[PDB]
DNA sequence: ATCCGTGAGCGCAGC
DNA sequence: TATAATGGGAGCTGTCACGGAT
C-alpha cells in the first residue's frame, strides 16, 4: 500500500497542539507547577487575592500561599472504584486578633479540586467528562444603536457575569442623559456630582458639543454637593433603607467601583480603553479615594456618545457578534469563577463564625468549613451542562467534545433567547471557528468548533496565523493576528502562486476586513497560511471538500464522530493528511519518545531499551469498554528487535490502523439502483462482508447490582434461588455471580440476589395452594438481575465489592455492589447503519449473497450498491471522486492523500485511472482472453450515449470508459450485462452507532405511572409507546373512535379495564367495554385540591359519581 | 440563622415567639440590660426551629444534634487527616459507643427525601417520576394470575365434596377472607374436632390426587 | 410579509405592518399629492373622507377614479377587521381564503379552500351587541352567532324588539379560547384564565367535540 | 363571591402527591408535599400566636407569611417570588403547573398518553411488500400480541400453562 | 412593599 | 467450525508473550484450507502446541492422515521469549455459510 | 348512570370539608424512624385511607368480612386501598386567605 | 402610551 | 436564665408579539 501525496503548497507551520485551549487554560488557572511564590494574579490564586482578607471590624484572616498536592489515587483507579482525579488542596490562613495581637497559623485544607488527564478530560464520579468552553460577548463597553430612535446609540458597560450588573446610558428624548442599572433610571448628572464634576469641568468635556452638555446641565445638581448627591443617589437607586451617608457610599462604591464584586476585565479593559483613548488603573468604572469617588471611564464614555450622536469621524459602533467583542470562557476561566462563588460563600460562614464564637480563643482550623468550595466545584464539574460525558465512541470524539464551543450553558443563552445573528457564521469566524461542523436542529449556531491552525488568546480571543508579504515577497513569519486584527491589513489566499517565496500573479485574491477584493500584489501585505486553518479537524478529515455541499458536508463531519471502532478498521484509501496527526494528539496510540531497541513485545505490555539503557515497561489497554460502550483497545504494531527512533509508533490504538485513523472501512461500491432496495437512502451489503467479518465490532455491556441493608433485613447474593432450577445457574458461580467467559441470552440470570420478602399475608389461595402440594413460602425473594430482552453477550469480568474490602466503602446502607462486564462482537445486519465522508447515510435494507451482487468482469463482486439518486439533490460529488480514485487505487494497490482545496484533479485522477486500466485488461490480452460480446453490447449503448468515440479499438473505449470511472457490470443472477457502464470503485463507509439492536423494542404491558398510571415510557424502562395529541387528531381525522377510545383507555390508564383486557385476551374473550380513565379522576381530584368543584352529570342534571361511592361519606 | 433550612422571616417569626416568654420571664431585679437575658431565647428560639422545621421526615432535636456534632468532629478530620474520613475513624474520634457501623447508621436515619419532579436530561422535558414505576398496584399480569389461580383452586374444590371444600375454605381462610380454627369448623358443621380435623386431612389427599393427575395449580405456586 | 409569518398574520386576524387604507365610505378618489405632502380625499355625494399618506406612500389608484368603500387605495396588506366594518363579512372571508393561498400556491403547494374556509368560518362565529333590544344582553357584550339569531327569533316571535348585532372577526387562538366548552378551552392555552371565568359561572360543558370527549 | 376567600384549603389524597422509596432503597417526594406542610408550619405557629395574644406588628407578618405560601400551594412564582427548597435554585410545583403546560396533566396525560402493546424499530425498504402490507420482526409480534399466542398456545400443545408459556417466552 | 424584608424593617422602625 | 485455547475462557482474551490476540488469532484460523481424503469423513481435530521466540506458521502443527494443509505458511501467531501456546482447532467440510452463533460447536 | 355533562363552580368552605375526610395538624409524613403515617400527617391512614387493602394499621381487621369499619385501637377502615387515591384532606384556618387566581387573574374578579 | 403575563413542533434518547 | 448584644442580602442582565389594564 504506498501513499502517494498530491499538492503544491508547503505548511510554513504545523497545526497547533489539538487540545491545548483545554490544557494551557487549566494549567494557567491551577498555576500548580510555578512556584507558589511566583504565581501571578490569575486563576485560584487571585480568587483567593479577591476573597481574602476576610475582617470582622476584631479578628481578621489573610491570605498567604496556597498549594496543591498529589491525589490518593491513579487515573485508572479513579475509573475503575468511581473516584474523582483530584488534588489536596491546601492554603495558609493565619487569623490575627489585632485586639490581642496574636496571630495563629495552620494550613488549611479546603478540599480536593478536579485534575485533567493529559487528553484534556477528567474522571468526575469515576466517569470520564469534558467542560466545554463558553463563548459570549466579551465584557467592556460598547455602542449599540437605539432602533426605536434612529440617531440615539445607547451605550452598554457590560461586566463579566456574575461580576457586577449591566449599565446602560441613553440620551433620552427628554434631553437629558440616563443610566439604566437593576431595571432602574436616573440622571447621570447626579452621579457625576458625586464624582466631584462641576458645570465648568462638564463644559471643558462635553460642552464643545451641542445641546447634548446642555441637557447635562442641572444646576439643582451641580448646587448639590457631591456627598449630598450621594445621598440623594441612594434615595434614587433604593429609598427604604435610611438614607444615612455610611450606608450610601457603601452601595454604591460595593456596586460601582468594589473589585470584589466589579471587575470589567483585562480583555473589557482594554477594550474600553482602546474604545476611550483612556488608560484604566484598575478594572473599575471609578476609583473611591481619599474619601471621594473619582470617575475612570463614565465620563470619557459619555464623550464618545455624545460624540457619535453628534458625527464625529473617530467614532463607531461595534459589532457585538465580531469575534473581537466575542470571546472564549476556556475551561480555566469557567473552573476559576465556580471557585470564586464557593470560596466567597465559605468566606461568609467563616465571617459568621467569628462572632458568636469565643473570638479570644479561635483558630483558622476552627473557623473553616469544607463544605462551601467543594459542593460548588462538585457541582460545576457533576451537575453542570458545559460538564458533559466525555464522547470516546472513537478519537475523534473526544476530540472534537474538547474542542467545541456552546453559547449556551449556566451564564450564557436558552433556546428560546437565541436568534439568528448569534447562529450565523461571522466573517470574523473565518479561520477561527468552523463554519460547517454544528448540530442539525434548534442548535445550530450555538454549538459550533475550533478551527484548525486558530487558537484563543489570553483575553479568550481567537487567533489565526497569517504569513507576513512584504515589498512581494512571502515569509515564514506566521502573525497569529485576532479579528479586529486581521481587519487591519488587505490579506491574500495561501493558494496565491508564488515564484519562490514571492506572487506570482499580475491579480491576487485578497480579503480587506473579511471583504473578497482583487488587488495588485504591491498592495498585499499579509497572506493567510493554508486553507486547513478556515476549518475543524473532523470537517479537514474529509476529502473532496471543495466538491460538496456544506449541508451534507456538516452531515460528513458530524458522522465521523459517531463511527464505532471495527475489528478489521482501515484507514481510508483516500485521506486528507490529518489522520496520524489526529491519532498522535489523541493520546490513544503508544510512541516512542526517543531512538530506542524495543526490548519485548506482548498483547499485554511492551518493553522498550532506549539510548541512556533505561528500560521501560510501556502497558497496554485491552477490551476497555468506552464511555458510549465502544470497546476501545490497543493493539501492538512493532515487534522484538525493532530500532525505533523518536516519534515512531509502538501499539495501534482502538479505530486504528498504523497509527492512521481508521473509523470505517474501504469496500468496493457501485452507484446504481437494484430492485428498489437502494430506495430513499437505503442500502444494499453483500454477505461476503459478513463473511470476511466487515463492519463487525466488540461492544462491552455493563451491568451493575448492590446488596443493601434493608429494615426488611439484609440483602444477600446467592446461588440458591427458590424455583431456580440448577440450569438455570448453570453459568452462576456458588456465590451467584457469573462465570468469566461464559454467555448470557434473554431469561438468563447474571447475578443472584435474594431480599427478605414483606410480610405479606399468604393469600387464602396460597394458604390452600402451598398445603395441597405441601410446602412453605420462604421468607427471601429472586431479586436476581436477569438478562433484558434483546440484550446478551459474553462475559468478560466480574467485580465483586463488599463491606470489609479496604480501599472503598458502601454509600450508606449499602451491603456490597457486583458490576458484571458482558461483552459482544456484533456483525452487520439488517436495520444497521452506514455513513461516508460526504454525507451519504443509508441503513442496511438487504443482505443479498455473492450469486446475487454484480459483479465485474473478471468475476469480482462488488460489496455494496448505493443508489444514485442520493447524489443529485444533496450535492455531494466529492463521494464520486473518492470511487474513481479508489478504482485507481484498487487496481494499482496505492492509497492516496488529496490536501483540501490543493489535492488531487480530474486529470490527475485520470492518469492513474489510465494506469489502472492496464492491470485490469492488458492481463486479459495476455491470458488468452478477448473481448467478450456483452461487453460489446454495452459499449454500443455507450456509444449511442457519447461515453466513448465511435470506431476507436473496443479496448480504447474500454479505456474511455475506464477514465470515466465506469465498467462494464454483469448482473450474477441474469449474467447479461448492465445497459449502460457503471461507477465502481473503492470508497471509505463508516459503521454507525446507531444500530437496530439497541433500538428495537415492544411492550405488551408492564410498568405504569405511579399518579398517571399510565406506561412507563424509555425502552430501559420496558416503556410503552407514546400517542400524543397529534397521534390522537390522526385517528380523529380517520373516525377510528373506538381504536382512539382504546388507546385512552383499555392501553392506557383505565387501571380496570387493562386487567379485564388482558385476561380477555388469554381465555379467548373479546376485550371489554372502557370505562372512565383514571386521569379523570386525578384531574377531578386536583382540581377539587384548588377548591374547584369539577362533577360529572346526565341527561336530568343530576350528579353522576366517577368513583362509584368510593370517595362519597 | 439564615442558611439552615429557613427563611429569614419563618426564623423571626420563632425568635419573636420565644421573645414574648422571655419578656412574661424578664426580671429588672437582676439590672441585666434586657438584651443580655433577651438573646437566650431569641437564640433558643431559632435554633429550635431550625432542628422543628427543616426536615419532610421529623426528627428529633437531640438526633439533629448528634449528626451536627457528626459532621463536625468529621470536618476536623478531614481537615487534619489531609484526607477524608471513614465510619471508623469517626467512630473512634467520637468517643466510646461509637462505631463505624453507627456511623453509617446514622447516616442512613440522616438520608433526606429527594425531588419527584427533578429535571432529567438537559431539555427539561423529562422527571424522576417519571422513571420510577408503580409496585404497588396490581400489574395486569400478577391480577390475572390471581384470577387463574382461585378459578383453578376452585376447580379442585370441584374435585372434593362441599363439606371437604368448605371445611377447607374456613380452616384456609377461603370462606371469607378469614381463617376459622378447626374448632370454630366444628363448630359450624357440629362435628367432633377430630373429625373435622381427619376429613380436611382426607380432603387435602384427594387435592393431592386429583393434582397428581393435573399439576395445575403447581403452575400459580411458580 | 411573506412566507408562514404572513399565513399565521392572517389566521390570527392580526393587523399587519405593512397595513394599506382603505375607503371606509365610497365615492371619488380626488388625489391631492401636494408638493408638500400627499394626501386623498374620497369625495362622496354630499360626504368627503381625508386619508393623508406618507408622501412615500404607493397609492394604487389614480385621480377621479370611484373608490368603492373597502377598496385599496394604497399597496400593502389590508387589515381584515376594517374591511370587515367596511365591505362586510363576505369580503373579509374572501380576503382570508385567497391570501392564504397564495402563500401556499407560492411554495407550490396544493391544498382545496374548503379547508382554510372551515378555519374562517370559525374565526367568524362570533358577534357583538349594539342594542339589547329586549334581552338581558348588555352593549358590547360577545356572543355566539347562532345564539343571537335564535333568541331573536324567540324574541321577534313574542314582538320584542330585536338585538341589534355586529360581526367580529377574531383570530383561531381567541376564537378557540372563547369555546362554550372550558374542557377544549382550558386543555388549549390560559388555563388559569379559562378555569376562573367558567367556575365562577358555573359553566357545564356539553361534551359536543372531539377534546372533550378525548380527556374524558 | 366569599368563596373566592378560602378557610379551609383542601389537601390532594397522598397517592397522587406520595414519597415512595425508590429502588435504590431513597424516599422521594412530590413538591407539594413541602408546600402543603409549609402551609401547616405557619398556620400552626399563627393559631398559637393569636391564642397566645402579641404585638400586631408580629401578627401582621405572620398573616402575611402565611397569605404568601397559600400562593405558593394554588400557584407558586406567579406572585413574589418562586418558593425554592433549600439547595437548589429550582422554583416548586404547584396545583397550577400541575395543570397547566405541556407537561401539565392536559397535553401531557388527558390529550395523549403512553399505550401499552406498543413497539418502536428502525425501519427499511420492503420493495417486494404489497401497499397493504409491512415488514413486522417476529420478536417484535410475539410480545404485541402476547395474550392472543398465550391463548392460541394454550390450543396447541405447546404449552401445559398460560404462565409456564410466559415462562418459555422469557 | 414588594420585599417583604423591607416591609417588617419599616414596620418596626417606627 | 470451533477453537479451543489453553488458559483463555473468551474470544476477548490476551495471550502473554505474544502480540496477537485470542480475536486475531481465530481471525488466522478462518483462513485455512484443510483436504478430507476419505469421502466419508466429516470430523477431523487439530492441534497445536509450541513456544519460544519464534513466528508460529502453520507449517507447525499435528499431522493427522486425510489431513493436508493447503496453505502451510500461513501466520498464526507470534511468540517470543515465554511464548506459552496451545491450541485444539475443530474442522468439518460443509456447505454455503453457516454463522458462528448458529453452529456454536 | 352515563356522564353527559361536566360542571365546574367555586367550592364553597362547608363543600370542601363535606369533601374532606380530615384534617392535617402536624407537618409531618412517615415515621422518622419506622417509616409509617405520623398522626396528623399528611398521610395519615385513619383519615385518607389504608395504605393495604381490608388491612387497618393495628391489624385487629385483616379481610373483607371486616370490610367498612375504622378499627378503635388504629383508627383506619377496612376496604380498597385505591381510597387513598380519591378520598382528600382538608386544613382549617384561623385566618383567611384569598386564591391567588381570583386575586392576581387580570382583571382580578375580587377588585 | 406603557407595563404584565402569555404562548412559543413531535418523537427517541438521554449514563 | 441573664457583661451587653436593636434597619438584610443578592442581585441577571443576547427574544418577542399580543391582549389586556393603567
Ligand atoms: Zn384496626
Amino acid at each position: 500500500m504506498e501513499i502517494k501525496r498530491f499538492g503544491r503548497i508547503r505548511e510554513v507551520i504545523p497545526l497547533p497542539p489539538l487540545t491545548e485551549i483545554q490544557v494551557e487554560s487549566y494549567r494557567r488557572a491551577l498555576q500548580a507547577d510555578v512556584p507558589p511564590e511566583k504565581r501571578e494574579n490569575v486563576g485560584i490564586q487571585a480568587a483567593f487575592r479577591e476573597t481574602f482578607p476576610i475582617e470582622e471590624e476584631g479578628l481578621v484572616l489573610d491570605f498567604l500561599e496556597y498549594r496543591l498536592g498529589e491525589p490518593p489515587f491513579p487515573q485508572d483507579e479513579c475509573r475503575e472504584k468511581d473516584l474523582t482525579y483530584q488534588a489536596p488542596l491546601y492554603a495558609r490562613l493565619q487569623l490575627i486578633h489585632k485586639d490581642t495581637g496574636l496571630i495563629k497559623e495552620d494550613e488549611v485544607f479546603l478540599g480536593h479540586i478536579p485534575l485533567m488527564t493529559e487528553d484534556g478530560s477528567f474522571i468526575i464520579n469515576g466517569a470520564d467528562r469534558v467542560i466545554v468552553s463558553q463563548i459570549h460577548r466579551s465584557p467592556g463597553v460598547y455602542f449599540t444603536p437605539d432602533p426605536a430612535r434612529p440617531g440615539r446609540y445607547i451605550a452598554s458597560i457590560i461586566p463579566l457575569p456574575k461580576r457586577g450588573p449591566w449599565i446602560d446610558l441613553e440620551v433620552e428624548p427628554n434631553g437629558v442623559v440616563s443610566m439604566k442599572v437593576n431595571k432602574r433610571k436616573f440622571p447621570l448628572v447626579l452621579l457625576l456630582r458625586v464624582l466631584g464634576y462641576d458645570q465648568e469641568t462638564l463644559a471643558r468635556e462635553l460642552g464643545a458639543y451641542g445641546e447634548l452638555v446642555q441637557g447635562l446641565m442641572d444646576e439643582s445638581v451641580f448646587a448639590m454637593r457631591p456627598e449630598e448627591a450621594l445621598i440623594r443617589l441612594f434615595t434614587l437607586l433604593r429609598p427604604g433603607d435610611p438614607p444615612k451617608r455610611d450606608k450610601a457610599v457603601a452601595y454604591v462604591y460595593g456596586l460601582i467601583a468594589d473589585p470584589r464584586r466589579y471587575d470589567l476585565g483585562e480583555a473589557g479593559r482594554y477594550k474600553a480603553e482602546e474604545k476611550l483613548g483612556i488608560r484604566l488603573s484598575g478594572r473599575t468604572l471609578a476609583r473611591f479615594e481619599d474619601g471621594e469617588f473619582k470617575d475612570e471611564v463614565f465620563l470619557p464614555t459619555l464623550r464618545y456618545l455624545f460624540a457619535l450622536t453628534a458625527g464625529v469621524p473617530g467614532h463607531e459602533v461595534d459589532d457585538i457578534d465580531h469575534l473581537g467583542n466575542r470571546r472564549i470562557r476556556t475551561v480555566g476561566e469557567l473552573m476559576t469563577d465556580q471557585f470564586r462563588v464557593g470560596l466567597a460563600r465559605l468566606a461568609r460562614g467563616v465571617r459568621e463564625r467569628m462572632l458568636m464564637g469565643s473570638e479570644d480563643s479561635l483558630t483558622p482550623a476552627k473557623l473553616v468549613n469544607s463544605r462551601p468550595l467543594e459542593a460548588a466545584i462538585r457541582e460545576f464539574f457533576s451537575r453542570s451542562q458545559l460538564s458533559q460525558f466525555k464522547d470516546e465512541t472513537n478519537p475523534l470524539s473526544s476530540l472534537r467534545h474538547k474542542r467545541r464551543i456552546s453559547a449556551l450553558g449556566p451564564g450564557g443563552l436558552t433556546r428560546e433567547r437565541a436568534g439568528f445573528d448569534v447562529r450565523d457564521v461571522h466573517r470574523t469566524h473565518y479561520g477561527r471557528i468552523c463554519p460547517v461542523e454544528t448540530p442539525e436542529g434548534a442548535n445550530i449556531g450555538l454549538i459550533t468548533s475550533l478551527a484548525a491552525y486558530a487558537r484563543v488568546d489570553e483575553l479568550g480571543f481567537i487567533r489565526t496565523p497569517y504569513r507576513r508579504v512584504v515589498g512581494g515577497v512571502v515569509t515564514d513569519e506566521v502573525v497569529y493576528m485576532t479579528a479586529t486584527e486581521e481587519d487591519r491589513y488587505t490579506i491574500a489566499q495561501a493558494n496565491t502562486p508564488l515564484e519562490g517565496n514571492r506572487i506570482a500573479a499580475e491579480r491576487v485574491v485578497a480579503r480587506r476586513k473579511g471583504e473578497p477584493v482583487i488587488v495588485s500584489p504591491e498592495e498585499v501585505e499579509f497572506m493567510d497560511v493554508s486553507p486547513k486553518q478556515v476549518f475543524s479537524v473532523n470537517t479537514n478529515l474529509i476529502p473532496f471538500l471543495e466538491h460538496d455541499d456544506a449541508n451534507r458536508a456538516l452531515m460528513g463531519s458530524n458522522m465521523q464522530t459517531q463511527a464505532v471502532p471495527l475489528i478489521r478498521a482501515q484507514a481510508p484509501v483516500v485521506m486528507t493528511g490529518l489522520e496520524e496527526r489526529v491519532v498522535r494528539d489523541s493520546l490513544a496510540a503508544l510512541y516512542a519518545e526517543e531512538d530506542g531497541e524495543v526490548a519485548k513485545v506482548d498483547g499485554n505490555r511492551i518493553v522498550v531499551r532506549y539510548e541512556d539503557g533505561r528500560l521501560v515497561e510501556y502497558p497496554l489497554r485491552r477490551f476497555y469498554r468506552s464511555n458510549q460502550g465502544t470497546a476501545l483497545d490497543q493493539r501492538p504494531r512493532v515487534v522484538v528487535g525493532q530500532r525505533v527512533r523518536k516519534g515512531d509508533l509502538l501499539a495501534d490504538g482502538p479505530a486504528s490502523e498504523n497509527g492512521f485513523l481508521a473509523l470505517g472501512q474501504n469496500v468496493l461500491v457501485a452507484i446504481m439502483p437494484f430492485d428498489g432496495y437502494n430506495f430513499e437512502d437505503a442500502i444494499v451489503i453483500s454477505e461476503e462482508l459478513l463473511k470476511r467479518d466487515f463492519y463487525t465490532s466488540i461492544h462491552i455491556e455493563r451491568y451493575e447490582i448492590e446488596a443493601r441493608d434493608t429494615k426488611l433485613g439484609p440483602e444477600r447474593i446467592t446461588r440458591d434461588i427458590p424455583h431456580l432450577s440448577e440450569a438455570a445457574l448453570r453459568d452462576l458461580d456458588e456465590e451467584g455471580v457469573v462465570r468469566i467467559g461464559a454467555e448470557v441470552k434473554p431469561g438468563d440470570i447474571l447475578v443472584g440476589r435474594t431480599s427478605f420478602k414483606g410480610e405479606s399475608e399468604p393469600t387464602p389461595e396460597e394458604r390452600l395452594l402451598r398445603s395441597i402440594f405441601g410446602e412453605k413460602a420462604r421468607d427471601v425473594k429472586d431479586t436476581s438481575l436477569r438478562v433484558p430482552p434483546g440484550e446478551g453477550g459474553i462475559v468478560v469480568r466480574t467485580v465483586r465489592l463488599r463491606r470489609g474490602d479496604p480501599g472503598v466503602e458502601l454509600k450508606p446502607g449499602v451491603r456490597e455492589v457486583v458490576r458484571v462486564y458482558v461483552a459482544q462482537k456484533r456483525k452487520l445486519q439488517v436495520g444497521d447503519k452506514l455513513a461516508n465522508r460526504h454525507g451519504n447515510k443509508g441503513v442496511v435494507a438487504k443482505i443479498l449473497p455473492v450469486e446475487d451482487m454484480p459483479h465485474l468482469p473478471d468475476g469480482t463482486p462488488v460489496d455494496v450498491i448505493l443508489n444514485p439518486l442520493g447524489v443529485p439533490s444533496r450535492m455531494n460529488l466529492g463521494q464520486i471522486l473518492e470511487t474513481h480514485l479508489g478504482l485507481a487505487g484498487y487496481f494499482l494497490g496505492q492509497r492516496y492523500i488529496s490536501p483540501i482545496f490543493d489535492g488531487a484533479k480530474e486529470p490527475e485522477i485520470k492518469e492513474l485511472l489510465a494506469q489502472a486500466f492496464e492491470v485490469y485488461f492488458g492481463k486479459r490480452k495476455g491470458e488468452g482472453f478477448g473481448v467478450d460480446k456483452r461487453e460489446v453490447e454495452v459499449l454500443r449503448r455507450a456509444e449511442k450515449l457519447g461515453l466513448v468515440t465511435p470506431g476507436k479499438t473496443p479496448e480504447e473505449q474500454l479505456k474511455e470508459l475506464f477514465l470515466q470511472g465506469k465498467v462494464v457490470l454483469y448482473d450474477g443472477r441474469t449474467g447479461e450485462p448492465i445497459e449502460g457502464p457503471i461507477v465502481v470503485g473503492q470508497m471509505f463507509i463508516m459503521k454507525l452507532y446507531h444500530m437496530v439492536e439497541d433500538k428495537m423494542h415492544a411492550r405488551s404491558t408492564g410498568p405504569y405511572s405511579l399518579i398517571t398510571q399510565q406506561p412507563l415510557g424509555g425502552k430501559a424502562q420496558f416503556g410503552g409507546q407514546r400517542f400524543g395529541e397529534m397521534e390522537v387528531w390522526a385517528l380523529e381525522a380517520y373516525g377510528a373512535a373506538h381504536t382512539l377510545q382504546e388507546m385512552l383507555t383499555l392501553k392506557s390508564d383505565d387501571i380496570e379495564g387493562r386487567n379485564a383486557a388482558y385476561e380477555a385476551i388469554i381465555k379467548g374473550e373479546d376485550v371489554p367495554e372502557p370505562s372512565v380513565p383514571e386521569s379523570f379522576r386525578v384531574l377531578v381530584k386536583e382540581l377539587q385540591a384548588l377548591a374547584l368543584d369539577v362533577q360529572t352529570l346526565d341527561e336530568k342534571d343530576n350528579p353522576v359519581d366517577i368513583f362509584e361511592g368510593l370517595a362519597s361519606k | 440563622y439564615t442558611g439552615r433550612g429557613l427563611s429569614f422571616l419563618d426564623l423571626i417569626q420563632e425568635g419573636n415567639q420565644g421573645l414574648i416568654r422571655a419578656v412574661e420571664k424578664f426580671e429588672y431585679k437582676r439590672r441585666f440590660k434586657f438584651s443580655t437575658y433577651a438573646t437566650w431565647w431569641i437564640r433558643q428560639a431559632i435554633n429550635r426551629a431550625i432542628a422543628d422545621q427543616a426536615r419532610t421526615i421529623r426528627i428529633p432535636v437531640h438526633m439533629v444534634e448528634t449528626i451536627n456534632k457528626l459532621s463536625r468532629t468529621a470536618r476536623q478530620l478531614q481537615q487534619e487527616l489531609g484526607r477524608e474520613p471513614t465510619y471508623e475513624e469517626i467512630a473512634e474520634a467520637m468517643g466510646p459507643g461509637w462505631d463505624a457501623k453507627r456511623v453509617e447508621e446514622t447516616l442512613k436515619i440522616a438520608q433526606e427525601p429527594v425531588s419527584l419532579e427533578t429535571p432529567i436530561g438537559d431539555e427539561k422535558d423529562s422527571f424522576y417520576g417519571d422513571f420510577i414505576p408503580d409496585e404497588h398496584l396490581p400489574s395486569p399480569v400478577d391480577a390475572a394470575t390471581q384470577s387463574l389461580l382461585s378459578e383453578e383452586l376452585e376447580k379442585a374444590l370441584s374435585k372434593l365434596s362441599e363439606r371437604e371444600a368448605m371445611v377447607l375454605k374456613l380452616r384456609k381462610g377461603l370462606i371469607d377472607g378469614r381463617e376459622h380454627t378447626l374448632e370454630e369448623v366444628g363448630a359450624f358443621f357440629g362435628v367432633t374436632r377430630e373429625r373435622i380435623r381427619q376429613i380436611e386431612n382426607k380432603a387435602l389427599r384427594k387435592l393431592k390426587y386429583h393434582e397428581s393427575r393435573t399439576r395445575k395449580l403447581r403452575d400459580f405456586l411458580d | 410579509t411573506q412566507g408562514l409569518p404572513r399565513v399565521i398574520e392572517l389566521f390570527e386576524a392580526r393587523r399587519p405592518k405593512a397595513k394599506a387604507v382603505i375607503s371606509e365610505i365610497d365615492g371619488v378618489v380626488r388625489i391631492e399629492e401636494t408638493e408638500e405632502k400627499l394626501s386623498v380625499f374620497v369625495e362622496s355625494e354630499g360626504f368627503s373622507k381625508e386619508y393623508k399618506l406618507p408622501k412615500e406612500a404607493r397609492l394604487l389608484v389614480k385621480d377621479g377614479d370611484y373608490v368603492e368603500a373597502g377598496q385599496p387605495l394604497t399597496r400593502g396588506a389590508i387589515d381584515p377587521h376594517q374591511l370587515l366594518e367596511a365591505k362586510g363579512p363576505e369580503a373579509v372571508e374572501r380576503y382570508l381564503v385567497e391570501e392564504i393561498q397564495k402563500v401556499y400556491r407560492a411554495q407550490g403547494v396544493k391544498l382545496h379552500d374548503k379547508h382554510i374556509e372551515i378555519v374562517v368560518r370559525q374565526m367568524m362565529k362570533y358577534v357583538e351587541v349594539t342594542d339589547p333590544g329586549d334581552s338581558r344582553l348588555l352593549e358590547g357584550q360577545v356572543l355566539e352567532k347562532w345564539d343571537v339569531e335564535a333568541l331573536n327569533e324567540r324574541l321577534i316571535a313574542e314582538g320584542k324588539t330585536p338585538v341589534a348585532w355586529k360581526p367580529l372577526l377574531m383570530g383561531v387562538t381567541k376564537s378557540a379560547l372563547s369555546t362554550k366548552s372550558w374542557l377544549s378551552a382550558a386543555s388549549f392555552q390560559n388555563t388559569t384564565h379559562v378555569l376562573t371565568e367558567a367556575a365562577i359561572a358555573g359553566k357545564k360543558d356539553e361534551l359536543i367535540g372531539l377534546k372533550e370527549n378525548v380527556i374524558l | 363571591p366569599e368563596w373566592m376567600i378560602l378557610e379551609a384549603v383542601p389537601v390532594l389524597p397522598p397517592d397522587l402527591r406520595p414519597m415512595v422509596q425508590v429502588d435504590g432503597g431513597r424516599f422521594a417526594t412530590s413538591d407539594l408535599n413541602d408546600l402543603y406542610r409549609r402551609l401547616i408550619n405557619r398556620n400552626n405557629r399563627l393559631k398559637k400566636l393569636l391564642a397566645q395574644g402579641a404585638p400586631e406588628i408580629i401578627i401582621r407578618n405572620e398573616k402575611r407569611m402565611l397569605q404568601e405560601a397559600v400562593d405558593a400551594l394554588l400557584d407558586n412564582g406567579r406572585r413574589g417570588a418562586p418558593v425554592t427548597n433549600p439547595g437548589s435554585d429550582r422554583p416548586l410545583r404547584s396545583l397550577t403547573d400541575i395543570l397547566s403546560g405541556k407537561q401539565g396533566r392536559f397535553r401531557q396525560n388527558l390529550l395523549g398518553k403512553r399505550v401499552d402493546y406498543s413497539g418502536r424499530s428502525v425501519i427499511v425498504v420492503g420493495p417486494q411488500l404489497k401497499l397493504h402490507q409491512c415488514g413486522l420482526p417476529k420478536r417484535m409480534a410475539l410480545e404485541l400480541f402476547k395474550p392472543f399466542l398465550l391463548k392460541k398456545m394454550e390450543e396447541k400443545g405447546i404449552a401445559p400453562n398460560v404462565k409456564a408459556a410466559r415462562r418459555m417466552l422469557e | 412593599t414588594s420585599d417583604p424584608v423591607r416591609q417588617y424593617l419599616h414596620e418596626i422602625g417606627q | 467450525t470451533s477453537v479451543y485455547i489453553e488458559d483463555v475462557l473468551h474470544e476477548f482474551s490476551t495471550i502473554p508473550g505474544v502480540k496477537e490476540d485470542v480475536v486475531e488469532i481465530i481471525l488466522n484460523l478462518k483462513e485455512l484450507v484443510v483436504r478430507f481424503l476419505n469421502p466419508s469423513l466429516q470430523t477431523v481435530t487439530l492441534l497445536l502446541k509450541a513456544e519460544g521466540p519464534k513466528e508460529v506458521k502453520a507449517r507447525d502443527f499435528l499431522p493427522v492422515a486425510d489431513v493436508e494443509i493447503m496453505n502451510p505458511d500461513l501466520h498464526i501467531a507470534t511468540l517470543e521469549e515465554g511464548g506459552r501456546l496451545n491450541m485444539e482447532v475443530r474442522v468439518d467440510r460443509g456447505v454455503g455459510y453457516v454463522p458462528a452463533e448458529k453452529h456454536g460447536i | 348512570k352515563e356522564v353527559r355533562k361536566v360542571r365546574i363552580a367555586l367550592a364553597s368552605p362547608e363543600k370542601i370539608r363535606s369533601w374532606s375526610y380530615g384534617e392535617v395538624e402536624k407537618p409531618e409524613t412517615i415515621n422518622y424512624r419506622t417509616l409509617k403515617p405520623e398522626r396528623d400527617g399528611l398521610f395519615d391512614e385513619r383519615i385518607f385511607g389504608p395504605i393495604k387493602d381490608y388491612e387497618c394499621a393495628c391489624g385487629k381487621y385483616k379481610r373483607q368480612r371486616f370490610e367498612g369499619k375504622v378499627c378503635e385501637r388504629c383508627g383506619v377502615e377496612v376496604t380498597k386501598s385505591i381510597v387513598r387515591r380519591y378520598r382528600m384532606g382538608h386544613i382549617e384556618l384561623a385566618t383567611p386567605a384569598a386564591h391567588i387566581w381570583f386575586v392576581k387573574d387580570v382583571p382580578s374578579k375580587i377588585g
